[PDB]
């Protein structure tokens, strides 16, 4: 029913926000080999901001990533700011807030719509951030791999799209109920 | 040559240009249009409009 769908939507919003914040803050996106590891290089696990060496003399020390051709410059800027994943998390938060409001202003039906739009846009922004990250990593030192933070981001995207679908369905049902009641009245 | 005497050159040369070897360029955004010239793409657009 409507109540269970709203409950799932709010749970998904909270879960996606948490997963994306975890992925952004976490530094386990990429497992690779880097020259700056104190001995082609040493194993490293990285993220969006900082990189940590593992299995090396400098084991456990984490250092801020040293980023840095107009398009390459723009890509480096966007990758450094990580504005797209952050925007995804922000939009998920705002959508959850709008859903909670929809749990109060049951009359205003154009709220659970904004929630869905924001969730879908957050999914798109996460896609863009993933593309930017993958593109920027490449350059022109092998057998690299992706960590659980990357898949947390992917899970956040999937959940955001699902809850956007559910919110749009809720809006559909609510508007249909109101319109049928009015016309029949 | 005013103070010594040379032989005929045993090796002739001249000024030349040294550059770094062109590398596989990092693929550019919108490199998927490279197979066709820009003029073909614009003619495609306007043929779409006209059709």
């Amino acid at each position: 029913e409507k109540g269970v769908q709203v409950l799932l939507t709010t749970i998904g919003a909270f879960a996606a926000f948490g997963l994306m914040t975890i992925a952004i803050s976490t530094d386990y996106w990429l497992y690779t080999r880097a020259l700056i590891c104190n001995t082609p290089g040493g194993l490293t696990h990285s993220g969006l901001w900082r990189i940590c060496c593992l299995e090396g003399l400098k084991r456990g020390v984490c250092v801020k990533i040293n980023h840095f051709d107009s398009a390459e410059y723009l890509l480096r800027v966007v990758r450094a700011s990580s504005i797209f994943p952050i925007l995804s998390a922000i939009l998920l938060l705002l959508g959850g807030v709008c859903v909670a409001a929809s749990r109060v202003y049951k009359s205003k039906r154009n709220i659970i719509l904004g929630a869905g739009i924001l969730f879908v846009a957050a999914g798109l922004s996460n896609i863009i951030g993933v593309i930017v990250y993958i593109s920027a990593n490449a350059g022109e030192k092998n057998h690299y791999s992706y960590g659980w933070s990357f898949y947390f981001g992917g899970l956040s995207f999937i959940l955001a799209e699902v809850i956007g679908v559910l919110a749009v369905n809720i809006y559909i049902e609510r508007s249909r109920e109101a319109h049928c009641q009015s016309r029949s009245d | 040559e005013e103070v010594i005497d040379f032989s005929k050159p045993f090796m002739s040369l001249g000024i030349s240009i040294m550059i770094k070897k062109p590398q596989k360029s990092k693929p550019g955004v919108f490199s998927f249009l490279d197979p066709l010239a820009y003029e073909i793409w614009m003619c495609i657009v306007f043929a779409y409009i006209g059709v």
